[PDB]
């Protein structure tokens, strides 16, 4: 199958409003996989207009507390740990014996990776069952956007043992911060189908596929036209297409 | 989908309770400053 | 059909057919190719068809060093291929012409290299067409010391007059590698971008960069020009090549 | 394929003659030194 053309359908289909046959494709999704409405803002599967409202639904205000303690950086995405730890010089933990280049994740900025030799990652997975928004993990000033042009493997467990490179070469977009905790990197790499990714800041980043690179700056804090964002608060998301 | 953070070195320590398929929800700890 | 097509499966096709010794099959190739071209196997340095064992040998082949002459003239900076000017003159700040009502960010060109991309705002730039009929090797327009080389990641577009006329960023998407080079007029970027089929690109220095296509980005650096381990190239030097794959 | 050259700014001047599809040979003139240089 062709990854790019099954993605381009896949966000034809999910963007159209077909009432009975929306809800029909969504009912069906909801329990292939498990999906809690329970926790959903809107749980009445009835209740949106296209699949890409539902896959990008909101959730209920409270379920989502905040740890309030300033020295604890939360997570900032729904779904199970993939890996995380200390970055072994360049060298982050993919699978087993699947590691990658730092560099080649931050789309050979080798300035941006000097910040983070030797530091900490943390990959999270979202599953399709899962809630796909992504929240901040603490406050921060954005001074950074790359968008990264690359091919939307599949990023489950299976692929991510088996494709070398896999979050190295597939589309993301890079955002870099400035934060109490030192610069902090969050980068939401798109997948087959889920290749759609937006930031709060700019709307959707991808589609359309340009195919080039692009950067985008921010000031720092303190000056005009800066751009501020608070622990838990939402930063970004993946749809279909 | 997936999320990827880098965070400068010791500037934080992960909780150690995480690891690999540990459930995320957003807003719980995920790592402590130093 | 250059976004219905599948670029990729029909270059690696090419790369396997092109590195097969098949003797008499290679020879109908060739001189198919040679006549459906034009090609003047006048120039090359082992003019009879039949002495390529390989099709990739033939496209790679070598000119008699006699048919082109390095003007020797150290004010001159010469021409690094055989083919046609595609487009030249000054880098509108960041902007490059690829055709009438189309540029493209010196940054895109760079993957997003704003320190490379510095030397250049304001610059000169020269893109050159090479045919399938052209001499396939790249040569040094002056001398130079090897600095930085970074593989970009990219499509298979074709990169003829009709393409660049029609896709947008062609040159900043396509597959390519970047030399930059310490010259006597100051910093020298000389970028082989690859085009569907004809997708291999090599060094001299560092042989066949792609393929494999790993589809990331690779950097390598090298010391400036007094110092052990540096690399150094005069002026008419071949520096690399294009090959099928 | 296609080989892009990149110059810094006030480095050199292309040959005037030159225009797209104006065809090119190894060894030809492309530009000239804006600052002298001598053998």
């Amino acid at each position: 199958l062709p990854k790019l053309w099954l993605t381009r359908l896949a966000g034809w289909g999910a963007s159209k409003r077909a009432g009975w046959l929306t809800k029909l494709v969504i009912d069906l999704f909801v329990k292939y996989y498990k999906v809690d409405m329970k926790e959903a803002q809107k749980p009445d599967t009835a209740s949106y207009r296209t699949f890409n409202e539902f896959f990008v639904r909101p959730l209920r205000d409270e379920v989502r507390p905040i740890d309030t303690d300033p020295n604890v950086l939360v997570m900032p995405a729904d779904g199970v740990i993939s890996q995380l730890g200390k970055i072994e010089e360049d060298k982050i933990l993919q699978a087993k014996g699947h590691n990658y280049s730092l560099e080649a994740l931050l789309a050979g900025n080798y300035l941006m990776a000097d910040l983070f030799r030797n530091g900490t990652f943390v990959t999270t997975y979202l599953s399709p069952r899962d809630y796909h928004r992504v929240h901040m993990p603490c406050n921060g000033i954005l001074r950074e956007m790359i968008y990264v042009p690359g091919d939307l493997f599949s990023v489950n467990h299976l692929t991510a043992q088996n494709v070398p490179n896999l979050f190295a070469r597939n589309e993301r977009v890079i955002c870099l911060f400035d934060t109490e905790f030192g610069p902090m990197a969050q980068i939401l790499v798109g997948a087959t189908i889920v290749g759609s990714i937006e930031t709060v800041w700019a709307g959707t980043i991808t589609p359309p596929r340009e195919g080039i690179i692009k950067r985008w700056t921010w000031p720092a804090g303190e000056n005009d036209g800066s751009v501020a964002l608070l622990k838990g608060q939402e930063m970004g998301r993946f749809k279909l297409g | 989908x997936t999320v990827i953070n880098l965070f400068a070195p010791g500037k934080v320590n992960l909780v150690e309770q995480l690891e690999s398929l540990s459930v995320t929800k957003i807003g719980q700890p995920l790592a402590v400053s130093t």
